[PDB]
């Protein structure tokens, strides 16, 4: 069994091997991998050990997305012992789901990719927040469809992320510009649409995303453009912000008041593009429903 | 069913022309104008154990008699009758003659659960009737005959109920809804020989010790009934008014 | 809201006539979610009705149960423990004293702590007594007749209580005692007051 | 049984007249009794009126003083209140706040104290920091410490309290003193030029004036003797 | 037959399609003393619901289930007839008595159907007194798992939303929040609670009185003064008489003017329901299905005159007292249920994995 120095580097291995990687994969990926090596036999005991291993694979990389895969994975492994009943038998069963589950896992971008590039037209204007793979991903397949447009980055003061997705997506030739996190009001009136992506997916519909992502939101209702958030499906959270002050804090901090991350209300999201397929907000709420019943 | 008819009668008191009808036709009619296919008659026998006999020649639908003994009281005749009692009573008199609607009554009985239901007549030796503000649940009943020197309630009655209003010249038309429960008590416990002397204000100072309720129907314009002479002489004036509508 | 989910219900069996001797847990199957959090301790499934789900790996399960909390797993069965785990290097004696049965002084001894003289703990603390799936029952059982309370959570922390009571009682530093591991801590106490007296 | 009485009366000259016919009366109770026992001559009925919407009660004791004096910090002798000043003064001008709070002028509130509700400062008065004031009057003058807690409580002019106590319901009279990290039990009363030593819990009855005889406990610089 | 009950007093030409009866005037005027026609509980029940003595959905649900297992209780099938139908039939009637006594509500509509859908559910091969049994054991489990279990449940789920120090608006009285409050305040919340109410019910000083009773710290107010207290409020809690498939709350008259107003101050706005109150009707407004109550409660006492006292005798005035309106999704937050906290787009779910 791993001893809290094997399971923590493993993950930082698996994030640094493969740095295209989202962190909640490489989180589900290292629980996996521990169930694969755990000397022991009991259910209660084995969720024991994941549910405790969870709070120090969050220690490290305490985004929401870490959450998330860990409470799929509970629930994953609990809807297997619901069927099984032996933990010999329920064992290699629970381990071929996860393989067959980190297989359809990792093609979340491209299906996002190909559901949402068609929603982009020929001169649009796009506009994103930071630096995140699945808008990159369906940039690149919008490109690949020979449409033609022009993009707007915020450049997310905190930590430059946006100036690094102005390269990757200089790098595709796409026409790009760099703007100021205060000069979104400036920049939404020339802006067709808006597509930014999510660290997790809250129970009514809205999102929970870097600390710039309200004021976007807000500006576009104002100026009445689409908000289209991309995200997998894996990052459906059982959570209820009631408000800014609302989401817990060891999401807010740790990567004079600096939060990293910022909650968005459904009512300012027009529709989701998941692997699941385009959703409105109230549909995500049915899924992470169906999940627990 | 919800209710059982027990009709009082112990020439005889029942039978007394007021309006060329007998005493007792009345409150017989008043029940059979409200359902009550059936209703049972306990029968006087202190004169003769036979008053059935002629009883029996009554044109109500349906009609169960019953001899008695010489000597017998009101509550001694319901603990008399009780094998044929199956569910909440309604106690009557002879010798009431009255056109109130009885559904005034027994909705205080339905509405609010109550535990005994009463009539009363307004005004037109004495008894003391004291009713909360609504007029309708009565929380003091009393009478000079053991009443020493002074009116006296307890002080947790009126920190419950701060206003009372008391009544003297009421008139007891005897009508009376009970629960079943009341009965079984009466039948544990066979010191109590008339309902309304001493069942009665029994059951209202029990009511401030899963708890009992009293209600009473004062009613204010309309006719009501004794067996004094005098109250005789004044049914005999009132049923022929009374009788063209009935 | 996975923290609901059970297994495996502990049903409780208390006997008026015989609260020590007698009164059982027995586990039944229960695949579903339950209405309150659930604390997982060797194998055993703790319903956390009186008490609420705690976080962090804090040592002295003292200072859980002083908050109204309970951690969520904690003992050797845990592979990562929240009670910063320590040996209590006392249990040779519990081994030996395993293959002695009940049959002056010691009787008083083994009173402690049901008031009533028993080996149980021995057969608790033996070396051959693997703690699997098939011993939550007995130790659940133990528990529930040590303390006096329909809950199971108050059952620990009672018990808890008590072992820390007697090793103030008799001076063992009780720092050196956090409920990492309860049956270790009281075979060691019943061992070290059998060799006093 | 459910009538306040007010005792106010609109009386005739008759009342007076028979309070002098009958020498030995000395309350209002003993007119009214005697009068209506005797009603077979003399008749001189006596009648009543009940208001509903209206306030009135009079101060009898300091059970009455106290509830009485919540009424009127509450408003509920309107027009009667605090910042309407119906007895013009310099003195007794305060601003009306949320939560029934009254401040005069120089009130000078001090940091992280917190006023809860139902609360009156006189002209001049000083608080401290970190105070926990709460259903309370206090009047002109006072001096508080810091760190002192005050419920349901009463200071009149010139009381001064030390950091650390806590005083709960509780009058303290004209220029009443207490020492460093004093508790005063409820029902407690400290009358004028009452000063109370440090270090001690007065029980929940106690009574100390300068007098001897009539207060339970001769009261001075010090607590105990 | 039953006699059909009269209207009262005149009615707003917009809710000339709804019945306006008077307190005072009730169906047993016409009807035999010993019951005949329908059940003596069935009449009691009615007479009880005509005068107010039952008031709240949860209570009146209850009652009703009671009055329904006491008329199951004394039963009898009839020789060549057959229990599953018959049963229904028989009770047909007794809901019209009901309904005319005072319109359903939506937890009496989801109890009644229910209650047909088990009846209805009875085999052929069924023995009396067995079905009998069950049905009764069905009504008291329905009203366990449905009231008790799913109140426990959410006022569970709702300890998390209450933190210390913060300020909680009620409005009007509710069992669920009333229970929720104490709850909250047992565990050790530390909080203040805000109380508003409205003519003529004046049912906000039930849980004024409770709450007091439980220790919590309360403020009293009517509705109109919402709009002061609404700064200093931290969240708006609220009971719903029935979630509709579109999100909509039918409440209380004055709840979606709070929604409002709370929205207009930036409070968070929580609803607490049993899912056992979510309908599968839709409605937009409060004018095509509502309730008129007694006009005649209108009338108030100010100084020493009644103003509304003969109200009837102007030809053209008009009185309305309505008992319920609608709160658009948007104006709701949360929704607490005993399946957790969900956004109020969700009720249509529930209604799918219900059934």
């Amino acid at each position: 069994p791993m001893d809290d120095k094997e399971l923590i580097e493993y993950f930082k291995s698996q994030m640094k091997e493969d740095p295209d990687m989202a962190s909640a994969v490489a989180a589900i990926r290292t629980l996996l991998e521990f169930l694969k090596r755990d000397k022991g036999e009991t259910i209660q005991g084995l969720r024991a050990n994941l549910t405790s291993a969870i709070e120090t694979l969050c220690g490290v990389d305490s985004s929401v997305a870490v959450s998330s895969g860990g409470e799929l994975f509970l629930r994953f492994i609990s809807l297997a012992s619901l069927e099984y009943s032996d933990y010999s038998k329920c064992k290699k069963i629970m381990i071929e789901r996860g393989e067959l589950f980190l297989r359809r896992i990792s093609l979340s971008r491209n299906k996002i990719a190909d559901l949402c590039h068609t929603f982009i037209k020929d001169g649009a204007t796009i506009l994103t927040h930071a630096y995140s793979r699945v808008v990159l991903r369906v940039l690149e397949a919008a490109v690949a469809a020979k449409k033609r447009f022009s993009v707007y980055v915020t450049e997310s003061q905190p930590d430059l992320s946006g100036k690094k997705m102005a390269k990757a997506l200089c790098h595709l030739n796409v026409p790009v510009t760099v703007v100021l996190d205060a000069a979104v009001g400036y920049i939404m009136e020339k802006a067709d649409l808006v597509i930014v992506g999510a660290e997790g997916v809250v129970e009514n519909g809205g999102i929970i995303n870097k600390i710039g992502t309200n004021q976007m939101a807000v500006c576009a209702k104002a100026q009445n453009k689409p908000f289209y958030v991309v995200a997998e499906s894996f990052k459906f959270v059982r959570l209820f912000p009631l408000n800014q002050q609302d989401v817990p804090d060891k999401f807010k901090y740790k990567a004079e008041e600096h939060p990293w991350v910022d909650y968005t209300a459904p009512s300012l999201i027009t529709l989701l593009f998941t692997d699941l397929g385009v959703l409105t907000p109230s549909a995500v709420s049915d899924e992470l429903i169906k999940l627990y019943l | 069913m919800e209710f059982q008819a027990v009709v009082m009668a112990v020439i005889p008191k029942p039978l007394l022309p007021v309006g060329n009808k007998p005493l007792i036709w009345y409150p017989l009619n008043l029940l059979e104008r409200v359902g009550f296919e059936e209703v049972i008659v306990v029968t006087t026998r202190d004169v003769q154990k036979a008053l059935c006999a002629e009883f029996k020649m009554k044109m109500k639908p349906d009609i169960v008699c019953i001899p008695d003994d010489a000597d017998m009281g009101t509550a001694d005749s319901l603990r008399y009758i009780y094998p044929k009692l199956k569910t909440d009573v309604l106690v009557l008199s002879c010798d009431l003659i009255t056109d109130v609607a009885l559904h005034e009554v027994v909705d205080l009985f339905r509405a609010y659960d109550a535990s005994l239901a009463m009539l009363m007549r307004k005004g037109q030796q004495r008894d003391f009737i004291g009713v909360d503000s609504t007029g309708k649940r009565l929380l003091f009943m009393a009478n000079e005959a053991d009443l020493d020197e002074e009116l006296v309630i307890k002080g947790s009655i009126l920190q419950k109920h701060p206003r009372i209003r008391f009544h003297t010249g009421l008139v007891d038309a005897h009508l009376y809804c009970l629960k079943k429960y009341i009965v079984d008590f009466l039948m544990e416990n066979g010191s109590i020989t008339s309902i309304r002397s001493e069942l009665i204000p029994y059951l209202v100072r029990k009511q401030f010790s899963k708890s009992l309720d009293i209600y009473s129907f004062i009613k204010e314009a309309n006719t009501l009934n004794l067996a004094p002479y005098d109250a005789c002489w004044n049914a005999c004036r009132g049923d022929r008014w009374e009788d063209l509508s009935r | 809201m996975n923290s609901q989910y059970m297994f495996d219900y502990p049903a409780i069996n208390i006997d008026v006539r015989c609260h020590r001797l007698l009164s059982s847990v027995s586990y039944v199957a229960y695949n579903k979610f339950h209405t309150h959090d659930v604390s997982t301790y060797e194998h055993c499934e703790i319903p956390l009705e009186k008490l609420r789900l705690g976080f962090g790996r804090r040592n002295s399960l003292a200072d859980f149960y002083s908050l109204g909390e309970l951690p969520a797993s904690w003992g050797p069965a845990c592979y990562f423990s929240s009670v910063k785990p320590m040996m209590y290097t006392f249990q040779g004696m519990a081994s030996d004293l395993s293959r002695f049965d009940l049959t002056p002084n010691v009787l008083k001894a083994l009173s402690w702590p049901l008031g009533i003289p028993d080996c149980e703990i021995f057969s608790i603390c033996s070396d051959r007594f693997v703690r699997g799936l098939q011993t939550r029952d007995q130790l659940m059982s133990y528990i529930l007749r040590m303390g006096d309370s329909h809950s199971l959570d108050e059952c620990i922390v009672q018990a808890h209580k008590k072992i820390l009571q007697e090793a103030r009682r008799l001076g063992l530093s009780d720092e050196h005692y956090n409920g990492y591991d309860l049956f270790r801590e009281i075979g060691s106490l019943v061992c070290l007051r059998l060799i006093n007296a | 049984y459910d009538l306040l009485d007010c005792h106010i009366s609109i009386c005739s000259p008759q009342v007076a007249q028979l309070f002098t016919d009958n020498f030995d009366y000395q309350t209002r109770d003993d007119f009214v009794r005697g009068l209506l026992v005797n009603e077979e001559i003399l008749g001189n009925q006596i009648h009543m009126h009940v208001t509903a919407k209206e306030y009135g009660a009079r101060v009898s004791n300091l059970h009455m003083y106290s509830a009485v004096c919540a009424d009127v910090i509450r408003r509920w002798v309107y027009p009667l209140t605090p910042e309407a000043n119906f007895t013009d003064s310099t003195t007794q001008s305060c601003t009306h706040s949320r939560h029934n709070i009254y401040r005069g002028p120089e009130v000078s509130l001090g940091h992280g104290s917190i006023l809860e509700e139902n609360v009156l400062l006189g002209s001049g008065t000083v608080i401290g920091s970190n105070c926990f004031i709460t259903n309370s009057v206090i009047g002109p003058g006072c001096h508080i410490g810091d760190n002192v807690v005050l419920d349901q409580t009463y200071l009149w002019q010139g009381v001064r309290v030390a950091a650390g106590a806590q005083i709960h319901q509780s009058l303290l009279c004209d220029n009443a003193e207490v020492k460093e990290r004093v508790t005063l039990k409820p029902r407690s009363v400290l009358t004028s030029q009452v000063v109370v030593g440090p270090n001690i819990t007065l029980p929940e009855g106690s009574v100390i004036s300068l007098h001897p005889p009539d207060a339970e406990e001769d009261e001075d610089d010090g607590e105990f003797s | 037959q039953v006699p059909t009950r009269k209207d009262y007093g005149s009615k707003v030409s917009l809710f000339s399609h709804l019945p306006q009866y008077s307190r005072q005037n009730s169906l047993t005027q016409f009807m035999s003393i010993p019951s005949s026609v329908i059940h003596p509980a069935m009449v009691r029940l009615g007479l009880q619901y005509s005068q107010g003595l039952v008031s709240g959905s949860n209570a009146r649900c209850i009652a009703l289930l009671r009055a329904l297992q006491q008329v199951i209780q004394d039963y009898t099938t009839p020789p060549n007839e057959e229990l599953s139908r018959d049963l229904v039939n028989k009770l047909k009637p007794y809901m019209s008595f009901l309904t005319q006594c005072r319109p359903l509500s939506a937890s009496m509509h989801n109890a009644i159907k229910f209650l047909n859908k088990e009846i209805t559910s009875v085999g052929s091969s069924k023995r009396e007194e067995e079905a009998k049994s069950e049905l009764r054991a069905a009504i008291d489990r329905y009203v366990q798992e449905k009231i008790v279990l799913a109140a426990q449940a959410i006022s569970r789920f709702a300890y998390q939303k209450i933190s210390n120090g913060d300020v909680i608006l009620v409005y009007g009285c509710s069992s669920l929040v009333s229970r929720i409050l104490q709850e909250a305040w047992t565990e050790g919340r530390r909080f203040r609670v805000v109380v508003v109410d409205s003519r003529p019910w004046l049912e906000g000083r039930h849980t004024l009185r409770s709450l007091v009773h439980a220790g919590v710290p309360a403020s009293y107010l009517l509705i109109p003064a919402a709009s002061y207290v609404l700064p200093e409020v931290s969240k708006v809690l609220l009971g719903a008489h029935a979630l509709l498939a579109n999100g909509s709350v039918m409440s209380r008259v004055g709840t979606a003017q709070l929604a409002l107003v709370a929205r207009a101050h930036n409070v968070p706005v929580l609803v607490c329901c049993e899912t056992y109150k979510f309908c599968e009707r839709v409605q937009t407004d409060a004018f095509v299905s509502n309730e008129l109550d007694d006009p005649d409660d209108l009338q108030c006492k100010r100084g020493e005159h009644v103003a509304l006292a003969n109200w009837q005798n102007h030809a053209s005035l008009r009185l309305l007292n309505l008992v319920y309106d609608v709160t658009p999704p948007e104006l709701v937050d949360l929704v607490i249920t005993e399946l957790g906290m969900i956004p109020c787009s969700s009720v249509p779910v529930v209604l799918r994995v219900k059934s």
